């Protein structure tokens, strides 16, 4: 009769805590679903025969719940059950569990790990909806299982077998324009366009000298 | 007859703009009596032909059981 479950008397009111336990398997089973497939109201008025262009007493103002209420009506309703909600240690607090790396995607970062020094500015973007962050705790961590690799990573500075004139271009293909001066262009039309705003500001202030030296006159 | 008196007061003294606000659950507006005399001011007039015939009326009704 080990300590790990036996079943052993009468055992009164499990039946909220057995399919609570039971409910929790596809909390945490959709994670699973969205992660791969990640990866891929003015004025109103009327025409009364009595009274012609009249204006309406209720559209005058406005509830601004009915649009809330109608949002609220096609929402979830749930019973809960006590064991529903249990917090522990591991709550409220930051963090996620990073989908494990693939052989697919080491050839997409040692590559990038042996042309570029280290640079986790724009692996960050190879990997799309990956972060800054793990991909940081990636490089401590193939230091102290593979800590050869990162010396060949090291050791080669070079161009490499030249493969990566796609994998220069597979980055460069997303949104094909000249940065390097494209990013001007818009910069000065935003420029521009306040060169217009002080012009029309300024004549503004003009409008007001002449106004308010006028009535003082009168 | 006060309503061209009323409307005489102004003349001689005459003396000297409608956006929108927001129902706030904390504040009431007027209804019940005082609606319905809001609302049974303006409404439809209808002039009636007034006649005086009701034979029409009596031998329809004593035709049908």
């Amino acid at each position: 009769c080990k300590p790990n479950f036996p079943i052993g008397q009468i055992s009164e009111n499990f039946e909220k805590s057995k399919m609570a336990k039971k409910a929790k398997l596809e909390k945490r089973r959709h994670l699973r679903e969205l992660r791969m497939r990640a990866r891929q109201t003015a004025i109103q008025l009327k025409l009364n025969p009595d009274g012609t262009m009249a204006i309406d007493e209720e559209t005058m103002v406005v509830d601004r719940h009915k649009n809330a209420s109608i949002e609220n009506e096609y929402k979830e309703k749930v019973d809960e059950n006590p064991f529903a909600n249990l917090y522990n240690y591991g709550s409220y607090g930051r963090g996620s569990y990073t989908d494990p790396w693939t052989v697919e995607e080491m050839i997409k970062f040692y590559k990038a790990l042996s042309m570029w020094g280290t640079d986790f500015n724009l692996i960050s973007q190879l990997y799309p909806y990956r972060s800054r962050k793990q991909v940081k705790a990636k490089f401590v961590n193939e230091e102290k299982k593979r800590p050869i690799l990162i010396e060949l990573a090291l050791r080669s500075k070079l161009p490499p077998n030249f493969d990566e004139y796609c994998c220069e271009i597979k980055k460069n293909i997303g949104t094909v324009a000249d940065f390097n001066e494209k990013l001007i262009e818009l910069q000065n039309e935003h420029k521009h366009h306040m060169k217009e705003i002080e012009e029309a500001k300024n004549t503004a202030k003009e409008e007001d000298q002449t106004a308010q030296r006028l009535n003082d006159a009168n | 007859a006060n309503v061209t008196r009323k409307q005489e007061d102004a003349r001689r003294n005459p003396n000297p703009m409608s956006v929108k606000s927001v129902n706030d659950p904390s504040q009431n507006r007027l209804t019940g009596s005082l609606l319905a005399h809001k609302v049974a001011d303006e409404e439809a007039n209808i002039e009636l032909t007034w006649a005086e015939g009701t034979f029409e009326q009596f031998k329809d009704t004593i035709v049908k059981e």
